[PDB]
């Protein structure tokens, strides 16, 4: 949408429309400190939604990013809002 | 061209010759040698309306656009003096055209220079 | 394409209100390729016409011109102003068109309102342009949905973010991490981010890619909005940030390695506070990097921006992962101490390289040797690693004597 | 096989818009639920049965991370 | 049940009229409070107390030039 949100982003456009490598390297076990996760009585709420957001879980975001800037596979693009209504509690 | 020439005019010293047609643009010939030493192409219609200079210096087109666009009678014709038949033309109506002059609503049928360097048109304003 | 012409059943139909019965198909071919033979010729005889006599619209008097020039016998009525009507005969199996032609009264044409009386023609002279441009004389031509509230309160803050003052960006920065009800337009600012640091690659600004990263870094600080839901569309965009190579307009001058060290910093706290183990956000990030490091071919840039993010996810991440390829450093100081080629971008590039990778492994360093370290740097690669471990372990024991 | 399906016992050998359904079936929510009632240790046998359906159900995946934030939350605030 | 058993339900909504209410309510308020705050930060601010910017910020009171195309007009059509 030219007029939805990014539309700063379009105006400037102009566009027309509208073995280290193992995953038990990165197990969190293997990253992560035992005792500094403790609280020991020091002074939680994390997936406490029964379905995690199946975007972050099944969405492949590692493609989504460029190594390269000279070479992309897929050009500059108008990548129109889906406009697609998601999260809870919401008044409609 | 690739339409029917409707423009003629001739350079006031002898040596060129311009046309006009239904596709829009202007060519420009030399007669000494018979190769189109240049190639006008900013008009949109037919260009029914042709003039050079008085001395030579621009080349006013008027046509079906509603304009008076005012060319270049010297930057076109620096070959003033081969055994090819070829120029090699690039593409340069942007070193070429000075002004586009549009007007309201009238093509412009006629265009005349003074015997000062004043370009007259004439009308038929037709909304 | 082809030579069209009329068809050959619009000629049955014509023979038969002459009386002929049955007309076979090639008398019917011989029929329309000679009346569309004609129809061309009167088409391009009236268009002689029409821009001869400067008209450009082609009149029903152009037709007329040319049917007079043909030699052949007018077509009466025709000048009179009328349109194209055509009405439709359904039937029972002959489908047609005709024109339903109307009466009128002959008294109603013998009273009707005369038309006002034309005017003589006449001339007007006016400039057009004087020594330059035209003048301004009237002869010449002119020249789910947001509220309106939040409208209002996106619209300010995205543009209050897009660099014309400091002081209001800091002022909207304070506004996104404290505010209580941005909820309904946490949306609208993830796309606004994510599409911004995708518009980077036609315009390689970065100034407005820190602008961004500071919009994520107070997107995150705020603690009434929960962005569980909208965090696939920012760990994207900070990763582009991180891991692109071209992130300067001027690359030689321009810190895109502040914005590395930014952003990887930012993709560590947001993989700090969100990485669950139905996520794996941390592992799919640290994959990432891990391929995107241990892969030659990688540019300096890309591999900075690897090991940045690699080293700010903490202890036993560069324990596990940075420490296998020390190696690697003799495979940088081989373009380092070593070659003509010395006036290419490739040198500032690398020697970051080399100072952030020793800076984030004296601490390493210091944490699994000896206290001693008298020849760690000899043992260790280019003898200057080890340096920086000796000088990690004086500042630790500065630290401890602080304490 | 029930009706064209194996079962899982140990004698076999393995702009509006819908709401998102849970991966996790209302038989296994009910199934945790009863799993970590009886795991709070109110009556010995029940809580004996839980600790071997612990032991060996196997389609206790895809339900595991709920069992590990239930017992590491519990540590930390029954401390 | 375990065994060989999938419950597809859905989601609970909300239709509490009350709580609905409340919430598009209080999120306007806090939308508009936000915003008021953010326009009298950033540009010249006036005070019904002696030198209170933090607490009650007015934004000033500018002319303009024709003031009854501001007031008169309608802004949603």
């Amino acid at each position: 949408w030219r007029y939805g949100p990014a539309r700063l982003w379009y105006d400037m456009l102009g566009v027309p429309e509208d073995d280290l490598l193992a995953d038990e390297n990165f197990l969190m076990v293997t990253q992560l400190h035992w005792e500094d996760d403790i609280i020991w009585d020091g002074e939680p709420w994390y997936s406490i939604f029964p379905i995690d957001n199946e975007d972050l879980v099944y969405g492949r975001w590692e493609d989504n990013i460029i190594w390269d800037a000279q070479a992309m596979p897929r050009l500059l693009e108008p990548p129109v809002l889906t406009l697609d209504p998601n999260d809870e509690n919401l008044i409609l | 061209h690739k339409g029917p020439i409707h423009s003629l005019t001739f350079s006031p010293n002898g040596r060129f010759l311009a046309t006009g047609a239904t596709d829009g643009r202007v060519l420009l010939w030399d007669i000494g040698h018979g190769l189109m030493v240049g190639e006008l192409k900013g008009h949109t219609d037919t260009v029914c309306s042709l003039r050079f200079s008085r001395d030579g210096e621009i080349l006013a087109s008027g046509s079906m656009d509603n304009t008076v666009r005012l060319w270049d009678a010297i930057k076109a014709f620096e070959d003033l003096e081969t055994a090819t038949g070829h120029i090699n033309l690039p593409e340069n109506s942007q070193e070429l055209l000075l002004g586009t002059y549009m007007t309201k609503s009238t093509p412009v049928v006629h265009l005349h220079f003074t015997r000062r360097n004043l370009v007259l048109a004439a009308g038929a304003y037709s909304p | 394409l082809s030579n069209t012409v009329l068809p050959s059943e619009s000629m049955k139909v014509v023979a038969e209100s002459m009386g002929i019965a049955q007309i076979q198909e090639e008398t019917c071919q011989l029929l329309t390729d000679e009346v569309s033979y004609r129809i061309k010729e009167i088409a391009q005889d009236a268009l002689k016409f029409m821009h001869m006599g400067k008209r450009q619209k082609l009149t029903t008097s152009d037709i007329d011109y040319a049917l007079k020039l043909k030699n052949v016998e007018p077509l009466y009525g025709f000048h009179a102003q009328e349109f194209i009507p055509f009405r439709f005969a359904s039937g029972g199996g002959r489908e047609l068109y005709f024109y339903e032609e109307k009466e009128v009264d002959l008294s109603d044409i013998i009273n009707t309102p005369l038309p006002r009386v034309p005017l003589d023609v006449c001339l007007k002279a006016h400039w057009l342009s004087i020594e330059g441009c035209q003048p301004a004389i009237p002869e010449n031509p002119p020249p789910h949905e947001l509220s309106v509230e939040q409208q209002l309160y996106y619209k300010e803050i995205t543009e209050a973010c897009v660099g014309s003052c400091e002081a209001k960006r800091a002022e909207a920065l304070q506004s996104i991490a404290t505010d209580p009800g941005l909820y309904q337009m946490l949306p609208r600012f993830s796309t606004f981010i994510s599409e911004g640091v995708r518009v980077n690659v036609v315009q390689n600004n970065l100034a407005l890619l820190i602008y961004l990263m500071r919009m994520v870094k107070a997107l995150m600080d705020n603690p009434t909005l929960y962005l569980e839901k909208y965090v696939h569309e920012l760990i994207p965009a900070v990763m582009t940030c991180i891991v692109s190579r071209q992130l300067c307009l001027r690359p030689d001058v321009d810190n895109h390695w502040a914005l590395r060290d930014f952003a990887a910093r930012l993709v560590a706290q947001i993989c700090k506070h969100f990485s669950t183990t139905t996520n794996n956000i941390q592992s799919r990030i640290t994959k990432t990097f891990t391929k995107s490091w241990v892969d030659e071919k990688t540019p300096w840039t890309t591999r900075y921006g690897s090991i940045a993010g690699l080293a700010e996810l903490g202890h036993d991440v560069i324990k596990t992962l940075i420490l296998p390829r020390l190696q690697q450093e003799g495979e940088r100081i081989r373009s380092v101490l070593d070659g003509p080629v010395l006036s290419n971008i490739d040198r500032i590039g690398a020697d970051h390289v080399q100072s952030l990778l020793l800076k984030h492994c004296a601490p390493v360093l210091a944490k699994l040797r000896p206290p001693p370290d008298n020849q760690d740097a000899y043992r260790a690669e280019f003898g200057s690693l080890g340096p920086l471990l000796c000088s990690q372990v004086v500042k630790a024991r500065a630290q401890a004597a602080l304490q | 096989s029930i009706e064209g399906c194996q079962p899982a016992i140990p004698e076999n050998p393995p702009r509006l818009k819908p709401r998102s359904i849970h991966e996790l079936s209302v038989e296994q929510q009910l199934y945790y639920k009863e799993i970590t009632e009886a795991c709070v240790g109110s009556c010995e046998a029940k809580r004996a049965e839980a600790l071997q359906s612990i032991a060996t159900d196997p389609g206790l995946y895809q339900m595991l991370p709920r069992f590990s934030t239930f017992i590491s939350e519990g540590v930390r605030v029954n401390v | 049940p375990h065994t060989y058993i999938k419950t597809p339900t859905y989601r609970e909504p909300v239709s509490d009229y009350q709580v609905l209410r409340e919430k598009a309510a209080s999120q306007r308020r806090d939308v508009e409070r936000a915003l008021t705050r953010f326009m009298a930060k950033t540009g010249e601010t006036q005070s019904l107390f002696k030198d209170d910017v933090s607490t009650f910020p007015l934004i000033a009171a500018r002319p303009f030039t024709i003031p009854y195309l501001t007031a008169l007009l309608p802004s949603e059509l």
